[PDB]
């Protein structure tokens, strides 16, 4: 078996109020969202995984 | 007459031959977040509400000059996503809803666009 890439149908990160963050990087930063798991926060292009208990 | 539409499709090829079109909706987000655009052109023929909300919202957040088009076929075509196939007329055209101008690139009767923000601020 393979992995087959889940589709979503649009971005929906907005309402100005944002709903998620953005990743704090020199590269990257104002656009780029950090996704929001359960617990943890973790920016894709990047890797940083700020944990929060 | 140099009208708006002829204009928007010479600022539009030039800002394609010099990779600055950002077109979709994702990368008019983070384009237009990082605060390099210099235009932005949604299209009407949005069934979405949230799309066209968003777009003026975000537009509206730094005041940057509007146009519309009226078919999102014809404003992917203008874009140019798409195989021209021997003749003018081309096929399989993908819609593009929105699309921000990352640069203009060649300063070509770029004026116009400036024409019709004065004609909007009247
Ligand atoms: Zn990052």
């Amino acid at each position: 078996h393979k992995r087959k890439k889940v589709k979503l149908a649009v971005l929906k990160y907005y309402k100005i109020s944002r709903l998620r963050r953005e990743c704090p990087s020199d590269e990257c930063g104002a656009g780029v969202f950090m996704a929001s798991h359960f617990d943890r926060h973790y920016c894709g292009k990047c890797c940083l995984t700020y944990c929060f208990n | 007459v140099m009208d708006v539409n002829t204009a928007l499709q010479e600022v539009l090829k030039t800002a394609l031959i010099h990779d600055g079109l950002a077109r979709g909706i994702r990368e008019a987000a983070k384009a237009l977040d990082k605060r390099q655009a210099h235009l932005c052109v949604l299209a009407s023929n949005c069934d979405e509400p949230m799309y066209v909300k968003l777009v003026e919202a975000l537009c509206a957040e730094h005041q940057i000059n509007l146009i519309k088009v009226d078919d999102n076929k014809k404003l992917g075509e203008w874009v140019g996503l798409c195989k021209i196939d021997r003749e003018g007329k081309p096929r399989k055209v993908v819609g593009c809803s929105c699309v921000v101008v990352k640069d203009y690139g060649k300063e070509s009767q770029a004026k116009d666009v400036i024409e019709e923000y004065f004609k909007c601020k009247k």
